[PDB]
């Protein structure tokens, strides 16, 4: 899965 | 409840990981109509990010079980109905966030930084809607997400430094949109790569705190770059 | 509608939607039929997860309250938030205890199920005790201890020391002694007795039972290490 | 904190 901003 | 008490209670809820309450507090704060501070923007975003991420993960689980169930199985109907319930909750959350963005946050933003932050948020939550959209609705939802992302992207390229954490995180989430929604890994890769490269050029001019904030996002960019190119 | 409720409970479990799971298993329980091991475990998982969030939130909020100056004007809001969380927790515990007294303990046919349910009663009265004060605290402690003691006697009489339900009962009862009654010595002795007596017959358990019982024994040893230092 | 059963 791609990492978005958290 | 007044703004000071709402922020106090939002932070208290955050500590308790009671993100529904935190979101309620920051929703009232936003609806009071004043421009949010960076801290208040961050609190709102954290609250709703967790509130929606719960439904997102549950939806992934249920839809994975569904797409692995025989279409003739009598159990499939219950699985589909449960997915639809989670989907309705997710849609409701995203709709609340987008209403806050249109009616208050974007409308009252007085500087390009806040406008980029909020347009990125709009892209984010339209993208969350697109993750679960099917049919004609999907096309318009994707278009809305992309339009928000693109406007934020242009504004940030015009008004902000390539190391600004908001610009970098916008680049990250936009590349994710390209990879996961538009299913175009090449453009997602080039987007993340361009953001990263244009950032390293300027990193050394920052203090160690801004360096930290930028380095984190740049590391996320490079992580996605490595994943997508394999 | 039992089968659909169970399917939906397991689905909600996988999605970590524990309110839905608790509602499903609450409906299954209220149907009057005695639960199977799987169904007991589903109900327990559901309500454990529903109440654990409140318990952790309460610990955090109360901690922040202790560190807050008594003359700080902001204190009353912290108190009100803690009381809100406490009210939610009391509601959950009352729902579970009603399920236990009205359906589960009443229709429990074998001593294994009776031990399981009396232990659950002890657990949820213990959760009430964690947040209680004054007379309410005394009454909840007495209820918890009575449930634990009856379960403990039945387990000593009817079940082998290796049975994971008896071991988990010993674990939770030792936790009760340490955290509620505040007697670390008797808590240690209870945990250590259950642990030691379990070692012998370990070679008789099956796969799932062995895994569960050794997990509980590891928790017993962890508590023993923590308490004695 | 003490550990109770994973129940
Ligand atoms: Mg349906
Ligand atoms: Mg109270």
């Amino acid at each position: 899965r791609s990492s978005s901003m958290a | 409840m007044e703004k000071t008490e709402l922020i106090q209670k939002a932070k208290l809820a955050e500590q308790a990981e009671r993100y529904d309450d935190m979101a309620t507090c920051m929703k009232a704060v936003t609806e009071q109509g004043a421009e949010l501070s960076n801290e208040e923007r961050n609190l709102l975003s954290v609250a709703y990010k967790n509130v929606v991420g719960g439904r997102r993960s549950a939806w992934r689980v249920i839809s994975s079980i569904e797409q692995k169930t025989d279409t003739s199985d009598k159990k499939l109907q219950l699985i589909k109905d449960y997915r639809e319930k989670v989907e309705s909750e997710l849609r409701s959350i995203c709709t609340t966030v987008l209403e806050l963005l249109d009616k208050y946050l974007i409308a009252n933003a007085t500087n390009p930084e806040s406008k980029v932050f909020y347009l990125k948020m709009k892209g984010d939550y339209f993208r969350y809607l697109a993750e679960v959209a099917c049919g004609d609705d999907r096309k318009q939802t994707i278009d809305n997400s992309q339009g928000a992302y693109q406007e934020a992207f242009d504004i940030s390229k015009k008004e902000m430094q390539p190391t600004h954490p908001i610009r970098l995180g916008l680049a990250l989430n936009f590349s994710v949109f390209y990879y996961e929604i538009l299913n175009n890994p090449e453009l997602a890769c080039t987007l993340a790569k361009t953001a990263f490269d244009e950032a390293i050029a300027e990193l050394d001019t920052l203090n160690e705190d801004s360096y930290k904030d930028s380095t984190l996002i740049m590391q996320l960019l490079r992580d996605n770059l490595t994943l997508w190119t394999s």
